[PDB]
């Protein structure tokens, strides 16, 4: 098995557009998540509260939809619950709070889009290993 | 080693400790009889060095057989008196250690395990309350069997869902 | 405790019997010129 | 019985320590 | 003089309900049109008596003392709760929130350990109708909830529980179930308890109350395993009442 | 005596099999597949998030 | 002379069957009190809140335990580093309850193990011996120190520290496979190249010096007689043994020099000792082995399994099921 | 309690100065070889 | 006879749908919507004798009541069993990954 | 410490020892349905 | 002498790198052993505080509060496994600390974001990895690459205060039998033992 | 038979323990000079 296109084209927003990433932003995203949010997000899941995970479906679900490139980027510009009811800047990693979280000071653009890539891509990788927790190890 | 924890019980097994006693107890004498020929030397040389001072050819012992055994009486009650016997226990401890293993393990090739006190088992059952190290290295045991089965035995295809892993709270 | 009928025997055995050996020829040898 | 039966090997073991210790067959330099 | 963590903190005066001075035998006046509350109820036991069970059907079922195992651990402090005054000018505690539980272990003579959860869950106390004054003779009476010492989480050592776990006896893979059935099939108890506060200090003027109370509980089942032993805890009180 | 072999269907009418304890286990959980080895049913440990109980 | 001089003495005394010595005047009184409260303990304790969460262990034998599953329980969790001598409890009912036992026995043990390597380096030094048995003797010290004190420091808890029983060794060494992958340690694995090749060694040295015993006595008789105790001649054939051993490997792999053979007996199993002793001591501060979980990976990103990852597998089991009512949160910390 | 902790902290103090003080009491002299 | 409580309740609508009275609070995120704002207000609010009762808790949005409005088909109400909803257990039952 | 002159060998000949065994299998031949009861 | 100076020494720098978050800030050393365990359950407090628990009347399974329990003085602090660190003190959780300790109406009410945020990197920072340096419990995945310095301080320091105590009993018992005189072995001609009467 | 649970132990000792006494006191007779 390799890393095609076909596993690296995830959804770019909620209409239908997709974007296929490159092996070099895969790689970038799996490097920028490992040192921004995987002290958290480690395999997929939230230590910090395990209720809620990072599995494509969790995300789909979400209030707006996070299933999709344009709605993790959001996410990480302007976090929110789960409901999109409170803004969550404060208590989560954010650009808007990288003030308070420097690890998000110098992330740009296509950093963001990098993990957010990471973050569709590796559910199609890994299946349900990530966001499974160490039921799946 | 996991797997015979997990399965076989093995660190119950009296042939087991047997060998681990050999072991251990070999690995003491090795440890024992080194350090107490080194520090009951002869003075046979003039080096603060003390290994130039030996030769192959020498007659006499290397050490005080005397002084060693007025050691060991004092510190620890009894000594060894006759080096040949000494040497001799030397061979015996670590090979009968690891005979009596040998014959364990002859007893897990068919399943023929310590697995279980039955008189601890029936008394567990009825009262929710009874608990020792044993009955808690029991459900240990049966976590290593479901979580490690699927993965250790894939010709068995274990489908074991979430639900039925056995897990404590909140781990 | 539920324990094996015969485990007191059992064990009372394994001690006695081979400590008797044992006495049996200690106490001899003790005993010869 | 069971419990007699552990605590009397473990006291015949400290008994026959202390025979090993204090009535040995004593160490002669010949 | 009021003392901070570093004072208090491994001297067991933790554990304590707060005191009054003995000058403190006035009064506070419920005015009958006013919302009232406690902003801090705090219950120091000082006494576990057990019941024991005479194998006979009579005899005196007497209340022995027992001497307590798990330390200082006792206190219920900080509950909270409206005090509703009703239309005969009783005096109605709803207890809302706050550390109302404890787990108690005592033991009895014999060595029998007795495990309970000391607890005024869901209290709900009145005093006397027609009590305009909170007196040094007013007497709160009521009624808690004393759920199951474990909860349904909770494993036994052959790992068997209710939310979780066996619902069987692994070890013996063979054995008739029908007389395993009492430590096989867990249980959720949920029994009520008897508790009478009565005033005997009121410092009328800040609005402190306090005094003794005496509970009566069952103890655990063991997850119904077990029949449980009546429980009388005796201790001291203290109450803080504050118009909302 | 035998007491007969037990056949075990859902409420679908579909006939589960219990997979056997392999004689390496002391003990073993009761896990039912289909005809094709997808499991169907079985006697889950933490009851909270059971979807496959006898009783659902 | 005064009645202190004749106490040293005494004391100091060569002449006594057992030596006292003044690193013994501190051994005796707290090993007999280690020793008396175990046994008292082991027979008849009640049961003990190890994990603090009022879900007493039984350990004793008058408690439905065997010689097997028999234990002295560790204090309890509530208890944490805390210091519990008996008269911090209000009763001995509630040190029992506690775990009080442990604690006695664990410290008197330990102040007394220490001062047992003292008197070893004491007694030779009264003998006009060299110092370094005692040396040799802290490798099991060390070990000794670290599961019953070093562990539960870093851990926060002497509930960690490892029983006194059979079976309490065992849920100990599981639970810490479990929690810090020690099997993956190199230093526990040095301590098994220290134990196993000590065996060896303890072995062969036997097997060689027993192989080359001189002929002094008849078929009848046991070889042994062959030496007399304190005779000056050597009793087995050093040159024999070396010219087998060294044709059995070769030449240059075998002692000649006995002093070094016997150092190199002295020197792997302690070293060894050492490094396991530092392992345990080491993960006490949650330093763990070697974790490998999903180090392999495919070209697309699968996990490729390997027996690390098998291993993992069973330390999910032990930890899942470990002290099964303790933990409320999800990472169990320490 | 309390009569049980002094009782321990006296005996414990008189076995610590037994070894301090015996360790005082010319230790490096008591050896068979050079007695200064 | 004796019956395991939790078990039972399994083979009610508890055991296919979110019960209001008796189903942990982690459940509600299996739909859109209800996490963690109106989850909080119906585990707070409940027991409810029907699952219409769940557009009478005070103080929701317009919203708020369409959101529930879509999700009736999912909720279902049963007895409160009380090895579920004592200890916290509606809020956290001990699970997590 | 000179050697204690009270010491005495003790003797059991072959016929006393088949008196013996003879005595303590029949005293236990005799007794057992006893103990057994 | 200085040997054995320098591995009580070694060990006493082992328990304050350990222990003491004063000569070590938390905020340069990642968080003490005790401080992440407290974190964790100051996190899963705000979690289901925010969700709408009643964190002081909530049984864990055992019977013992799941978020708060006393202490065996009677002490309000937090429950689970790290009762044990009860006795933990830090800058980001004394403002919830009353006179008897932890205070629950600070606690439903004055719990701040950064003390929101503290509690949870500190839980995600415990001393806890691997000797490859893989963060977290040894059950954990590779991703994390992370152990703390205080576990590679407090580690390093137990291994020197050990081998410098070993080193102490080499040099002092060495220096002892060289100031009498039979530091390289026994004299052939007056053997102490012969000249003492036997044991027995 | 619901027979005594010791009497199987109380006649092996009974047998055994004095039987062992003579054959002790027997054997160290033989080996005397
Ligand atoms: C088999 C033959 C063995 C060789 C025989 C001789 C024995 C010596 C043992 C050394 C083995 C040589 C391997 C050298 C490779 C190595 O180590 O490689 C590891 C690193 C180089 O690897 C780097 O290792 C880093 C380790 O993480 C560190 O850095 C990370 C990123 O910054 C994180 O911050 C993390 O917290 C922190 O631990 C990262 O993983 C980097 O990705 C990686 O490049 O070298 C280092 O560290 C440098 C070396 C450290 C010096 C050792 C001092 C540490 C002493 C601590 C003692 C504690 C007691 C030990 C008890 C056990
Ligand atoms: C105190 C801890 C301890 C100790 C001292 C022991 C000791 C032992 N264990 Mg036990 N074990 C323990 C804990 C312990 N165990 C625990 C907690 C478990 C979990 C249940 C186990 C699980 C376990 C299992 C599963 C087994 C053991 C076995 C043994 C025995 C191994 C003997 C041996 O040397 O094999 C080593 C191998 C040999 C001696 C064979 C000969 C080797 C040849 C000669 C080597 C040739 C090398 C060649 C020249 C060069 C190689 C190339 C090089 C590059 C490598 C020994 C008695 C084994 C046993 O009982 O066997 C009977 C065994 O199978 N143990
Ligand atoms: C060699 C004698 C000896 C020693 C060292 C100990 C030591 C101990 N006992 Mg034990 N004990 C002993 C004999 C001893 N015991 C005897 C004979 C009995 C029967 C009466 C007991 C009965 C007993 C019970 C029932 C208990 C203890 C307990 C203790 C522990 C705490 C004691 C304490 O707090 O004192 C306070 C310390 C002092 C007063 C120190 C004064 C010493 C000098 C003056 C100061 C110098 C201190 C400094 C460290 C320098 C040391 C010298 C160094 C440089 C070499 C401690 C490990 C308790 C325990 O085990 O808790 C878990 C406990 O409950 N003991
Ligand atoms: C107090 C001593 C100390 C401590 C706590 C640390 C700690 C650290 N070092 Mg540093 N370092 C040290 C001394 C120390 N070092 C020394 C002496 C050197 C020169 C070699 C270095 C050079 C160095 C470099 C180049 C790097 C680090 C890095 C690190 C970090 C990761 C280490 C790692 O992965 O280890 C791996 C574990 C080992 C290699 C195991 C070693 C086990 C030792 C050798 C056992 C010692 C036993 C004893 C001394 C001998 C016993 C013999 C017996 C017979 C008596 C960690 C913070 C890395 C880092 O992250 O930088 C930012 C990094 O890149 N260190
Ligand atoms: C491989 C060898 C090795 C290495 C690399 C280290 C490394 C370290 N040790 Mg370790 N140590 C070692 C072996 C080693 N040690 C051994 C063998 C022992 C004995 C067992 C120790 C005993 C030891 C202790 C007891 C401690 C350390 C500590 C440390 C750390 C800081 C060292 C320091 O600042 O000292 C101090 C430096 C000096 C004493 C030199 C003089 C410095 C002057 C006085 C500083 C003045 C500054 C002042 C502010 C000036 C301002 C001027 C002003 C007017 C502006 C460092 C990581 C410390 C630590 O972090 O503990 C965890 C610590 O407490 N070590
Ligand atoms: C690990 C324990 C330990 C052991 C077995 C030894 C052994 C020895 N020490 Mg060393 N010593 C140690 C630790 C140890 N030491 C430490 C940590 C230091 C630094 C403070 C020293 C400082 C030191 C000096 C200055 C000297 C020695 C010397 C010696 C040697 C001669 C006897 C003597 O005077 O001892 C003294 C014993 C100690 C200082 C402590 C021994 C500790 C054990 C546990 C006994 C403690 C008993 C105590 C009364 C118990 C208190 C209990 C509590 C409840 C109050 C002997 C080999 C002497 C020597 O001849 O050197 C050439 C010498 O002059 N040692
Ligand atoms: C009722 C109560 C309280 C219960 C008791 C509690 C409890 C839990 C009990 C423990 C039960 C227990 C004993 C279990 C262990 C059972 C066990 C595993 C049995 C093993 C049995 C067995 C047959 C094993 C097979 C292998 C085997 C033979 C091992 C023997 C090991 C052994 C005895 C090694 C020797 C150890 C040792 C300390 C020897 C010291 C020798 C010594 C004095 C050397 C000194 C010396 C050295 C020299 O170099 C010179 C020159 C001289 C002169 C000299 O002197
Ligand atoms: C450093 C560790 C110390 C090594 C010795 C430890 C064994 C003690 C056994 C009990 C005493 C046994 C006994 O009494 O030994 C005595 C023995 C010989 O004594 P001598 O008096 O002849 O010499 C020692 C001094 O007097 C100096 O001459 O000591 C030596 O051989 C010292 C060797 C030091 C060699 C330099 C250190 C390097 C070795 C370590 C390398 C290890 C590699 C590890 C890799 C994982
Ligand atoms: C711990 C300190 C965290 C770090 C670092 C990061 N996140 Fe996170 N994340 C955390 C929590 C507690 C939560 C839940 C918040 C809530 O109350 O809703 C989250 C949530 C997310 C989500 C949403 C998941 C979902 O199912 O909708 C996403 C997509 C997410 N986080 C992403 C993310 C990224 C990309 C991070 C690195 C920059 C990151 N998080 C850091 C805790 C923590
Ligand atoms: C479980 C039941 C076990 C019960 C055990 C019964 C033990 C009985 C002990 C019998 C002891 C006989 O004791 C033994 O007596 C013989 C002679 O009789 C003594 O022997 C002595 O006299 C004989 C004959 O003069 C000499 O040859 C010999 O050299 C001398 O030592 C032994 O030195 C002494 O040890
Ligand atoms: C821990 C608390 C105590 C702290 C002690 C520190 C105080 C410092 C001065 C103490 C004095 C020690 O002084 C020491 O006393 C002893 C006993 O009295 C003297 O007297 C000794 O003489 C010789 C050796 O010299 C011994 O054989 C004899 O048994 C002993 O009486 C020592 O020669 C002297 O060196
Ligand atoms: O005590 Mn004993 O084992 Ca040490 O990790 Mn956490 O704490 Mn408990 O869980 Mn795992
Ligand atoms: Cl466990
Ligand atoms: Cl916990
Ligand atoms: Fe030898």
């Amino acid at each position: 098995a390799e890393l095609t296109p076909e596993v690296l084209t995830v959804p770019l927003n909620s209409e239908g557009k997709t974007i296929t990433l490159t092996e070099k932003q895969y790689l970038e995203g799996k490097r920028l998540f490992q040192y921004a949010c995987a002290s958290c997000h480690v395999g997929g899941i939230t230590k910090t509260n395990p209720s809620l995970d990072l599995r494509t479906e969790t995300l789909a679900l979400a209030t707006p939809p996070r299933d999709n490139i344009e709605g993790l980027v959001d996410y990480m510009k302007n976090p929110t619950t789960y409901d999109g009811e409170q803004e969550i800047a404060e208590v989560h990693p954010s650009l808007r709070s990288a003030d308070i979280f420097p690890k998000m000071r110098n992330l740009t653009e296509k950093d963001l889009v990098a993990i957010a890539g990471h973050i569709l891509v590796e559910p199609k990788i890994l299946g349900d290993k990530w966001g499974g927790g160490k039921v799946y190890y | 080693l996991l797997f015979f924890q997990g399965f076989h019980n093995w660190t119950l097994n009296p042939f087991h400790m047997m060998g681990v006693a050999g072991v251990l107890g070999g690995a003491l004498l090795c440890a024992i009889h080194g350090a107490t020929v080194e520090n009951t030397l002869f003075q046979d040389g003039e080096g603060a060095s003390t290994f130039r001072a030996f030769n192959p050819t020498q007659a006499e012992e290397t050490y005080s057989m005397v002084t060693a055994n007025r050691f060991w009486s004092q510190i620890f009650g009894i000594a060894f008196s006759n080096k040949r016997w000494l040497h001799f226990f030397m061979l015996f401890v670590p090979v009968t250690g690891l005979w009596m293993s040998a014959i364990g393990v002859v007893g897990l090739a068919l399943n023929l395990r310590s697995y279980d006190f039955i008189s601890q088992e029936i008394r567990a059952a009825e009262d929710p309350e009874f608990e020792t190290f044993y009955t808690k290295n029991l459900l240990l045991n049966e976590g290593i069997r479901a979580w490690m089965a699927p993965q250790d035995q894939p010709h068995e295809n274990f489908v074991f869902p979430e639900e039925v892993l056995p897990r404590g709270n909140a781990l | 405790m539920e324990v094996n009928q015969l485990g007191l025997i059992a064990t009372a055995l394994f001690v006695l019997v081979p400590s008797v050996f044992l006495i049996i020829l200690y106490v001899q040898t003790e005993s010869q010129q | 019985m069971e419990t007699i039966t552990y605590v009397f090997i473990f006291a015949c073991i400290i008994a026959l320590f202390f025979f090993a210790i204090f009535f040995r067959e004593p160490p002669r330099i010949t | 003089q009021t003392l901070t963590y570093d004072d208090i903190v491994g001297t067991g005066l933790a554990n304590k309900c707060p005191t009054l001075d003995d000058t403190a035998r006035g009064a506070y006046p419920i005015d009958s049109s006013q919302t009232y509350r406690i902003a801090r109820l705090c219950l120091q036991p000082t006494t576990f008596l057990v019941k024991e069970e005479p194998k006979n059907k009579r005899q005196e079922a007497e209340f022995v003392p027992t001497k307590l195992v798990t330390r200082e651990t006792t206190s219920l402090d900080q509950i909270q709760g409206e005090l509703k005054v009703n239309s005969d000018g009783s005096l109605t505690f709803v207890e809302e929130d706050g550390i109302d539980f404890q787990p108690v272990t005592v033991q009895m003579a014999g060595g029998e350990r007795i495990p309970l959860l000391f607890t005024v869950k869901n209290l709900v106390a009145s005093t006397q109708p027609n009590v305009t004054s909170i007196t040094t003779s007013t007497d709160f009476k009521g009624e808690f909830n004393v759920p199951s010492y474990r909860t349904a989480n909770f494993l036994d050592p052959k790992g068997r529980g209710l939310a979780s776990g066996y619902d069987s006896a692994i070890a013996l893979p063979q054995a008739k179930e029908e007389e395993l059935a009492r430590a096989n099939v867990k249980r959720f108890s949920l029994t009520k308890g008897q508790i009478s506060l009565n005033v005997a200090k009121v410092d009328g003027r800040t609005g402190e109350i306090a005094g003794t109370f005496e509970s009566e509980q069952l103890s655990d089942d063991d997850m119904g395993a077990h029949e449980p032993h009546e429980v009388k805890i005796q201790g001291v009180f203290y109450a803080s009442i504050e118009p909302a | 005596a035998w007491k007969g072999h037990a056949v075990f269907r859902n409420k679908e009418g579909e006939e589960l099999f219990v997979r056997r304890m392999p004689a390496f286990f002391e003990s073993f959980p009761v896990i039912l597949t289909d005809k094709n080895g997808v499991v169907k049913a079985d006697i889950p440990f933490r009851r909270a998030e059971s979807k496959y109980s006898f009783e659902q | 002379a005064n009645l202190w001089e004749r106490f040293c003495n005494w004391v100091t005394s060569t002449d006594n069957r057992l030596y006292v010595g003044w690193f013994g005047v501190i051994m005796i009184p707290t090993l007999l009190a280690a020793t008396i409260c175990f046994v008292i303990a082991f027979i008849a304790a009640p049961p003990v809140d190890i994990d603090g969460i009022r879900e007493p262990v039984s350990g004793s034998l008058l408690y439905g335990n065997n010689i097997i599953t028999g234990a002295v329980v560790p204090s309890s969790n509530a208890i944490g580093l805390h210091f519990y001598p008996i008269w911090e409890a209000a009763s001995l009912d509630e040190w029992l309850y506690n775990g009080g036992p442990y604690q006695l026995i664990i410290f008197h043990f330990l102040l007394g193990a220490s001062c047992y390597m003292g008197r070893q380096w004491e007694l030779s030094y009264r003998l006009g011996m060299r110092p370094w048995i005692c040396v040799a003797y802290s490798a099991p010290l060390a070990s000794a120190f670290a599961v019953f004190l070093i562990y539960p420091i870093g851990q926060g808890s002497f509930s960690d520290g490892m029983p006194l029983g059979i079976s309490g060794t065992f849920n100990f060494m599981i639970v810490f496979q479990a929690e810090h992958n020690i099997l993956m340690h190199p230093f526990h694995q040095l301590g098994v190249a220290g134990v196993f090749g000590g065996a060896l060694f303890c072995a062969m040295h036997g097997s060689l010096v027993t192989s080359s015993l001189i002929r002094e006595t008849t078929e009848t008789e046991s070889a042994n007689y062959g030496y007399k105790f304190g005779q000056e001649e050597e009793t087995y054939n050093i040159v024999a043994a070396h010219g087998y051993f060294g044709r059995l490997i070769f030449q240059y792999a075998s002692f000649n020099n006995s002093r070094s053979l016997h150092f190199f007996l002295a020197a792997w199993p302690v070293v060894g000792v050492w490094f396991a002793a530092l392992g345990i001591s080491t993960m006490a501060f949650n330093l763990n082995g070697f974790n490998f979980n999903h180090s392999v990976i495919d070209a697309k990103g699968n996990v490729i399994n390997t027996w690390a990852d098998i291993i993992n597998r069973a330390n999910l089991g032990m930890e899942v099921m470990h002290e099964r009512n303790a933990h409320n949160f999800p990472l169990d910390l320490a | 309690m309390e009569t049980l902790k002094i009782t321990v902290y006296i005996v414990v103090t008189f076995f610590v100065l037994l070894f301090v003080f015996g360790f005082l009491s010319g230790d490096p002299a008591r050896n068979p070889k050079r007695k200064d | 006879e004796l019956v395991n409580v939790v078990d039972e309740k399994l083979g009610t609508a508890y055991g296919e749908k979110i019960d209001l009275n008796n189903t942990n609070i982690a459940a509600f995120i299996q739909y859109r919507g209800l996490y963690p704002t109106l989850a909080k207000l119906i585990v707070k609010n409940a027991p409810y004798e029907s699952v219409e009762d769940v557009l009478n808790i005070p103080g929701l949005t317009e919203r708020q009541k369409q959101i529930l409005r879509e999700n009736l088909e999912h909720f279902t109400v049963t007895e409160v069993e009380t090895a579920l909803v004592e200890g916290g257990d509606r809020y956290n039952n001990g699970l997590y990954k | 410490m000179e050697p204690n002159p009270n010491r005495q060998p003790v003797e059991l000949n072959r016929t006393s020892l088949y008196l013996g065994l003879l005595l303590i299998l029949v005293l236990a031949l005799l007794f057992s349905s006893y103990f057994f009861n | 002498y200085s040997l054995g100076a320098l591995s009580m020494m070694g060990f006493i720098a082992t328990c304050f790198v350990w222990f003491n978050n004063t000569v070590y800030p938390s905020e340069f050393y990642g968080p003490t052993g005790p401080e992440a365990s407290q974190a964790q359950a100051m996190t899963f407090l705000i979690r289901d505080q925010k969700l709408g628990a009643n964190v002081g009347s909530a049984q864990g399974p055992t019977g013992l509060g799941k978020y708060l329990m006393r202490s065996p003085t009677g002490e309000i602090i937090f429950g689970g496994e790290t009762m044990r660190f009860w006795d933990f003190r830090g800058p980001w959780l004394e403002p919830l600390r009353g006179p008897n300790g932890l205070d629950l109406n600070k606690i439903k009410n004055d719990i701040q974001p950064w003390q929101e945020r503290r509690a949870a990197e500190y839980m995600t920072h415990a001393p806890l990895g691997s000797l490859n340096s893989v963060g977290g419990v040894a059950t954990e995945i590779n991703s994390v690459n992370f152990v703390s310095p205080r576990s590679w301080l407090a580690t390093s320091h137990f291994v020197l205060a050990f081998f410098f105590l070993v080193g102490h009993l080499w040099h002092a018992g060495r220096a002892r039998a060289a100031a009498a005189g039979f530091e390289k072995g026994i004299d052939r001609e007056s053997e102490p033992v012969l000249s003492m009467p036997s044991l027995d």
